[PDB]
């Protein structure tokens, strides 16, 4: 039992030591194992997290909150391993690549790095028509013709698809831009199921891009 | 009053030193109150004062100059600093204020006064007394070291501040006329091995002698307010004391004629910049205006900088640790200065002359010094061992520090130097008497 | 000796450990062990300055801070976690890092942290308790430090 | 308190208000 202790402070590490402790998480790679699963699984786990969150909740504003904190997880997790996972260049995989993705650090490229490649990886498929806005000072937005995780929920009411907001949301602020990630629904194209992203930025990341 | 809030400005030598003190039956408010709005009338023109009789010294010989004061009310103590006098007299303090109020005999007082401050120029005190008898207002009047204020200095506080001006440059030169026959051996050769020489953890003779003689002979000008004498009389000291091969009161001449550029500036006149400090400084001879005049100074600054790194090797002709502290603070609170505005224009001049700071101003950008090489010279201050000198001088490396980094947005730096600051304060043999700064101190913590 | 911690956005740090060279089994003597968290919290300031700045690699930023004969240097991850270092000299040196071997250290250990983070039952705020955390992180300082 | 005791304390006359060494 030498795992930091916070309360202790920091202990005295000889670098005589080399005693290993199998764990089963840190041992498993995690490179990009394809286990692909049913869209249906995914349906139903979905379909009982939000008829569980019924039950729990009291009026729509707490739903919409609560799910948001659902994804917001997912949201923290997915940052690390979609920026540091794409740095591998073609046991642990550290030792082979050579360079790490530069980390993006403007308004921009985070939002181009989520149409590009968190979408595709979450769905299979690159995010459509990323757009901004360019009116009153920043309303930059996401837009999918035909959500996946939501397609089976009926009605033109969107509340349930406030659980990929609250990922995006946590995705950008672990990256460093705090936002008010919210949806709407815009039936124009022929689809009608066609939802939008709304993003908006604090005055603190304005201040600091400019 | 505050003690632990230093912050040397870059003109802090052509300061004059006053001490003030409060004669009589005062209390801490009250004393700091008047002492607070005295200390608002150290920019008394040149213009008023009635002439002195000498020629070196007189007024009536440039309409223009300010004279400027520096109130301290710490007497810091004495028999260390003694020694680095002759390497160069702004240190001294050379006026005593004794504020009374007790409608005491002045005579006495004064005799007792200079009694216990035997080794000042002037002493000098100023009746802050409600009323005082008409009997006493005769006696008052015939002397001239002895002034009559209302409560809370509000009466004639224009024309006793013309008179002391006078009635200490008198005094300032009969001081000079009596020191100017002196050998001014350096401070080294003085104190021996009794200061400091700034450990680091990174006819040869007259030649010498006329060139430091003239090196003091302008900076007690400077001291005065004849300025474009001072700088005439620097580039002789400089040139002759850089032909002679001596460096340690090189650098000190060189900082003056560094000084002499920011007052002239402050005026608003034109000169020109002298021939030799361009040949011993590179520009990187030619009017002020058509030249960049901060980095010129910072070029001037970091060559005397060189000197005096240059001069350690010698046993008694060294820098003490006092003065390279001092002079990295000076320049780090010039830097500071300049990084507030987008141009070096009249505010910042007079910001950094008049000590008033006005922070968290909006941000240019692209500023005079950037965010990281005043960050780079502040770390020179650690580059020396701070650790042992007099706790007096060691807490104004750290407070200023503490105030250079808040300025430059540096908060958890502040909190770093400042908790040196406490352990530094902490660790001492002699006990220190309470006061309200260290109580706002351990608030900003 | 060599002094590590990991330390998130609210300025906290997750992790912490001190390494030693086999010959001096100590670390520092008695001061610097006391000033070692003030330094790192200092040194904070001018890694959250290089956080959002412009000019290849953005991540590990190298030497970043100086203080009495110590070295410090740090890496940036992408959720803003902090990976500070402070080395020191054996007690007479002027310390010069490896920059190779102080990359594949940050990367690996970084490797360790995102693998840490990803269990259902971590949060940011909490510390990271574990006994094969600690073992790896310093059978890796053996492999890559010295 | 210490502070409202102190801050109408008579200082003595004839010394600084502070000082730094014994």
């Amino acid at each position: 039992s030498d795992g930091y202790e916070y309360t202790v402070g920091p202990k005295q590490a000889i670098t005589s030591e080399a005693s290993y402790i199998p764990s089963r998480i840190y041992s498993e790679s995690l490179l990009f194992k394809r286990q692909e699963a049913s869209l249906s699984a995914m349906a139903f786990l979905f379909q009982e997290m939000i008829s569980q969150l019924h039950r729990t909740c009291k009026t729509a504003g707490d739903f919409e909150t609560k799910l948001s904190d659902y994804g917001h997880n997912i949201g923290i997790r997915l940052l690390e391993l979609l920026n540091f996972r794409a740095s591998v260049s073609p046991e642990s995989l550290s030792n082979y690549i050579t360079k790490m993705r530069r980390r993006d650090l403007k308004i921009l490229d985070i939002l181009q790095f989520i149409h590009g490649t968190l979408w595709s990886y979450l769905f299979n498929h690159v995010s459509d028509d990323l757009v901004k806005s360019s009116e009153r000072d920043n309303e930059y937005m996401i837009v999918d013709n035909f959500p996946t995780l939501t397609q089976f929920i009926p009605g033109e009411n969107v509340s349930c698809e406030y659980f990929v907001c609250g990922i995006i949301k946590g995705f950008l602020f672990n990256a460093g831009f705090p936002c008010g990630v919210t949806a709407h629904r815009m039936p124009q194209g022929g689809h009608s199921q066609r939802t939008v992203y709304l993003i908006q930025f604090d005055r603190q990341v304005l201040d600091r891009e400019g | 009053m505050n003690i632990l809030k230093h912050f040397p400005s870059y003109v802090g030598p052509s300061k004059i030193r006053t001490l003030v003190i409060p004669i009589g039956h005062w209390t801490r408010k009250e004393f700091n109150n008047a002492v607070q709005k005295l200390s608002e009338f150290n920019e008394i023109h040149l213009s008023d004062v009635t002439p002195i009789d000498s020629p070196i010294f007189t007024p009536q010989g440039f309409p223009h100059g300010k004279l400027f004061f520096d109130f301290l009310t710490i007497d810091h103590d004495d028999a260390l600093e003694l020694f680095l006098y002759d390497f160069e007299p702004f240190r001294k303090t050379f006026v005593i204020i004794g504020l009374v109020n007790d409608y005491s005999d002045p005579l006495t007082n004064l005799n007792f006064m200079k009694e216990k401050y035997p080794t000042l120029i002037s002493p000098n005190l100023v009746y802050a007394s409600s009323t005082p008898t008409k009997e006493l207002e005769q006696t008052i009047d015939t002397m001239e070291n002895v002034f009559a204020s209302s409560p809370d200095m509000q009466k004639n506080i224009e024309t006793i501040m013309c008179d002391i001006a006078r009635n200490f440059l008198t005094a300032l030169n009969s001081y000079y006329s009596s020191y100017k026959h002196v050998t001014l051996r350096s401070p080294g050769a003085i104190g021996g091995n009794a200061v400091l020489k700034t450990t680091l953890i990174r006819n040869r003779s007259q030649q010498k002698s006329l060139g430091r003689q003239m090196k003091i002979l302008g900076n007690f000008q400077l001291l005065a307010g004849r300025y474009v004498d001072a700088l005439n009389s620097f580039v002789d000291a400089i040139t002759t004391l850089y032909k002679v091969r001596d460096y340690l009161w090189l650098g000190s001449a060189l900082d003056g004629i560094s000084i002499c550029f920011l007052l002239l500036s402050y005026l608003g006149l034109s000169y020109q910049i002298p021939q030799i400090v361009s040949l011993i400084c590179p520009v990187e001879n030619i009017d002020v205006e058509n030249i960049n005049l901060p980095l010129l100074i910072k070029c001037i600054s970091d060559k005397v900088l060189y000197y005096y790194d240059l001069s350690l090797m010698h046993n008694s002709e060294y820098a003490p640790q006092v003065v390279y502290c001092e002079f990295l603070l000076k320049t780090l609170t010039f830097m500071t200065s300049c990084y507030k505005s987008s141009e070096f224009s009249k505010d910042v001049l007079d910001n950094i002359v008049k000590n008033q700071h006005r922070a968290l101003s909006d941000i240019p950008n692209s500023p005079m010094f950037p965010r990281f090489e005043v960050y780079f010279y502040s770390n020179k201050l650690f580059e020396l061992q701070l650790k042992e000198m007099q706790v007096e001088a060691q807490i104004k490396i750290y407070s200023t520090m503490a105030e250079v980094y808040r300025l430059l947005g540096y908060k958890r730096k502040q909190l770093f130097v400042l908790r040196l600051l406490m352990v530094a304060l902490l660790a001492t043999p002699n006990k220190i008497a309470w006061h309200p700064d260290y109580r706002t101190l351990i608030d900003t913590i | 000796p060599q002094y590590f911690a990991i330390i998130g956005k609210k300025d906290n740090p997750v992790y912490e450990i001190e390494f030693t060279n086999a010959e001096n089994p100590q670390g520092f003597p008695q001061d610097l062990k006391e000033l070692n968290p003030f330094i790192l919290h200092a040194s904070l300031d001018i890694v959250e300055d290089l956080q959002w700045q412009i000019n290849t690699d953005n991540c590990y930023l190298g030497k970043v801070d100086h203080f009495y004969g110590l070295a410090i240097t740090a890496y940036i991850s992408y959720s803003g976690m902090k990976f500070v270092m402070i080395h020191g000299n054996s007690a007479n040196s002027s310390v010069v890092i490896d920059d190779n071997n102080m990359r594949s250290f940050y990367q690996e250990v970084h490797e360790l942290y995102v693998k840490t983070l990803m269990n259902p039952f971590y949060k940011i705020t909490d510390p990271i308790r574990s006994p094969a955390f600690d073992s790896r992180v310093r059978t890796l300082a053996r492999k890559h430090l010295s | 308190t210490l502070d409202k005791y102190s801050s109408e304390e008579i200082l003595p006359s004839f010394e600084p208000v502070y000082s730094w060494s014994s």
